[PDB]
RNA sequence: AAACUUUCAACAACGGAUCUCUUGGUUCUGGCAUCGAUGAAGAACGCAGCGAAAUGCGAUAAGUAAUGUGAAUUGCAGAAUUCCGUGAAUCAUCGAAUCUUUGAACG
RNA sequence: UGAGCCCGGGUCGAACGGCCUCUAGUGCAGAUCUUGGUGGUAGUAGCAAAUACUUCAAUGAGAACUUGAAGGACCGAAGUG
RNA sequence: GAGACCGAUAGCGCACAAGUAGAGUGAUCGAAAGAUGAAAAGCACUUUGAAAAGAGGGUUAAAUAGCACGUGAAAUUGUUGA
């Protein structure tokens, strides 16, 4: 559905779109590796 | 061009046949005055207008 | 080439206007001239220059203090010479409107003014 | 001055673009464009606990 | 020190009003002491300077040299005093600036305007002298 | 195009005469910082 | 193009359907101005331009708006 | 003031040039080739490179740069001509060569003591 | 052995930190009340001997009158000022004027 | 012990320090920190299509891409007018 | 008129021809940029070079102050020495 963009390349530091033509993107880090794992976690301890 | 025919007799006593004007780019008017057969424009230029 | 203001304000109308057209066709004259030799006749022209705006600006005081003398008890005066002041102190109300009383107010203050007094100690 | 370092048009530009999320100011056409602002770390910033 | 409400003792009110004064006011400022000549005679300590003055400088490396001012240039508060000159690179004679706070008048250029600043300074001189006297 | 008027005829001529270079004589005036047109 | 030169504010920001300059509201008596900016109140208030006549009311305040000519002049 | 501070300037003639809108990476390995000879020599050499008959050893900027036979002069096998560097130096060897003729030294004595090329502000 | 890579020193580069300065800002306090149809605030175009901008001015246009001071302006050129004078000045003050096109804008 | 303190040598040119208290916008390696500057990569990747250029002379410090003349090509009136 | 304030990345965005340059159709957004010297005395003259510039010579207390101008760190670079 959504197309997830990475922030390397020719797309570290863009404000807005990249170049591929998609109605719903989504742009990725490292740092959210860090974020994800940490509310996957809490989500795992909590249910 | 009324006006400019009417100062150039008045003051410089020159008679002219014609008036054409045009403005220069630098936002100032340019005006040829063609005179009279009977005078010269050398003549005039030498004595009046102190030109060469 | 430069006219003097004191010289200027002995003269009359006549003699003004004779110098204001002979600066002004001295300076036609010399303006058709300028184009060659620019040096010393450059500074005439600015002297003739100052002089044309000191003999318009007698003549112009001259004329209005004309005006200021027969209008001095009339009515209405031109708004030129009237006084400019500002829009809200021209219509601020007169010194005598503002100081006028009623005549039951000015009865109080003939017969019970404020006296002076003191008080020892 | 209660508004030195707030007189600007600020926002983050996100969090998966591979820069700080840190208040930029937008535009395009200047060096301002895209610099940090809004904070005690930033130059042309607003400095911790202003004083009162 | 200062009592009056109006005067300042800033820095940079003082360091403003200087450097942008009017070519009036800096003509106060460039006022230079007399002889000791000149001071028995008008009872005048310090008075404005004036083209036609004649100095002689107490200060500087071109200590006592004297002769006539030619110029007083308000603009960069120096005053020119003839035969005090450099030479540029060019073989050019070139007039060195000298404030007026470093020459000493040892001649006046008098006219009835400078006989009335005498007469003005002179006047109060001799009002406090006998106050303070009698 | 071909066609104006005189007013944005001046308008123009003005637009030039902000791109003129500054003059020699300015740069050895006593105080002087200005360098170039900008 | 969408907007043209305005003729009081002298920026190109007159609509050529509307009408209307988006700067200063032109055919309106009243130039536009909102309290959500002020950065564009202090683009144009007293003092961003050359004030001919309001930089002469505090003198004449001075002297207090007094008229005539000294005594004794030419 | 120059680097080589240890020589005297009555004995010497230097020469000196800045912001040269030459590459520095040649000019430096241009100045490396010809450093310690004799003016003669290096003139000569100089104009070699412009011709392409003698070429100039590359050894710290040189890679991925090709071989040529005219290094085995110099040991090395990466060798280029840089034809730019060489008009420029020319014209300072050329300019200094003539500060020593005014001064009255001998030209056919003078080595090259010092030459360093540094780098200028970018454009 | 040279070259190359690395370490240290010296000098020279690149760059603009530190130090010192400040006709600026920030905050507090005190005295006073003063825009405009007699055309405001703002916008434009012109004006200097040699000026683009900032500044000043408005076809009397880097300004006129009047008052005061009392001999300059200055980057250059040129006059000045007879200097024992209605009197220099990019001077100050300021009670008289001039004041282009618009803009509440008003055939 | 240490954070640090003090002196010698060179550069430089206008203000600075010890001691006891008072005061604070007071101590940095990190924050994909902010601003500014600088490297390796690296003299590396690369500097396209529109077929095509050549000879003599002139100018100039310097001429493949500046000019004149002469050869060879092209737009082909729905033009590269 | 003042300050137990800040001292050019600070203090107002603006110590400078700053709401300027620039960006956007527009509403609007909006910088960077201070310092030679006491005095320009800001290199006469000679020489090389097409020129830019360089070397002598000169100004200054200081050209280790050349309007790429006070002091001139580090990153990074060059030459020489080990
Ligand atoms: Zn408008």
């Amino acid at each position: 559905q959504v197309k997830v963009v990475k922030a390397t390349g020719a797309n570290r530091g863009i404000k807005g779109r990249p170049k591929g033509v998609k109605g719903r993107y989504k742009m990725v880090d490292g740092r959210m590796k860090k974020e994800m794992r940490a509310l996957k976690r809490l989500a795992k301890k909590k249910r | 061009k009324a006006q400019i025919k009417q100062a150039l007799k008045k003051l410089y006593d020159i008679d002219t046949v014609k008036i054409n004007t045009l403005i220069r780019p630098d936002g100032t008017k340019k005006a040829f005055a063609r005179l009279t057969p009977d005078v010269d424009a050398l003549d005039i230029a030498a004595t009046k207008l102190g030109l060469v | 080439g430069k006219v003097k203001a004191g010289q200027l304000w002995s003269k009359n109308k006549e003699e003004l206007t004779k110098i204001l057209g002979e600066l002004k066709t001295e300076l036609s004259q010399l303006r058709i001239q300028k184009i060659s030799s620019s040096g010393a006749k450059l500074n005439k022209i600015h002297d003739l220059r100052k002089s044309i705006a000191r003999v318009l600006t007698v003549i112009n005081a001259k004329q209005r203090a004309q005006l200021r003398l027969f209008y001095k008890n009339k009515k209405y005066l031109p708004l030129d010479l009237r006084p400019k002041l500002t829009r809200a102190l021209r219509r601020r109300l007169s010194k005598e409107d503002a100081s006028r009383v009623l005549e039951k107010t000015k009865k109080r203050l003939t017969h019970f003014p404020q006296r002076k007094y003191a008080v020892k100690a | 001055s209660e508004k030195a370092g707030h007189q600007t048009s600020a926002e983050s530009w996100g969090t998966g673009r591979a820069v700080a999320r840190i208040p930029r100011v937008s535009g395009g056409g200047t060096h301002r464009a895209g610099q940090g602002a809004f904070g005690n770390m930033c130059r042309s910033g607003r400095m911790f606990a202003p004083t009162k | 020190m200062k009592v009056r409400p109006t005067v300042s003792s800033s820095r940079r009110k003082a360091r403003k009003a200087h450097f942008s004064a009017p070519s009036s006011v800096r003509r106060v400022i460039m006022s230079a002491p007399l002889s000791k000549e000149l001071r028995e005679k008008y009872n005048v300590r310090s008075i404005p300077i004036r083209k036609g003055d004649e100095v002689q400088i107490v200060r500087g490396a071109h200590k006592d040299k004297e002769g006539k001012v030619t110029s007083v240039y308000r603009l960069k508060y120096v005053i020119h005093v003839e035969r005090v000159t450099r030479e540029k690179a060019t073989g050019q004679t070139v007039p060195i600036g000298i404030h007026p706070s470093n020459v000493v008048i040892t001649k006046l250029h008098l006219d009835k305007d400078r006989e009335n600043i005498l007469a003005r300074i002179k006047a109060g001189r001799e009002q406090v002298a006998k106050a303070k006297g009698k | 195009p071909s066609h104006k008027t005189f007013r944005i005829k001046q308008k123009l001529a003005k637009a030039q005469k902000q791109n003129r270079p500054i003059p020699q004589w300015i740069r050895l005036r006593t105080g002087n910082t200005i360098r170039y047109n900008a | 193009k969408t907007h043209g030169l305005c003729r009081r504010c002298g920026r190109r920001s007159l609509h050529n359907q509307k009408k209307v300059c988006a700067s200063c509201g032109y055919p309106a008596a009243k130039t536009r101005k909102y309290n959500w900016s002020e950065k564009a109140k202090r683009r144009k208030v007293t003092g961003t331009g050359r004030m001919r006549y309001l930089s002469t009311v505090p003198r004449r305040f001075k002297n207090g708006f007094r008229t005539g000519v000294p005594k004794g002049a030419r | 003031r120059y680097a080589a501070t240890e020589i005297a300037p009555t004995k010497s003639a230097r020469a000196r040039g800045s912001y040269l809108r030459v590459s520095f990476k040649n000019t430096r390995e241009t100045a490396q080739a010809i450093n310690g000879w004799k003016l003669q020599r290096a003139l000569t050499f100089l104009q070699n490179v412009i011709d392409k008959k003698e070429a100039v050893p590359m050894r710290r900027y040189a890679g991925s740069t090709g071989r040529t036979a005219q290094g085995k002069q110099w040991g090395v096998s990466r060798a280029r001509w840089p034809v730019k560097s060489a008009q420029f130096l020319i014209g300072l060897l050329k300019n200094a060569e003539a500060n020593a003729d005014a001064k009255g030294l001998d030209t056919g004595n003078l080595i090259i003591k010092h030459i360093q090329v540094n780098q200028a502000p970018k454009q």
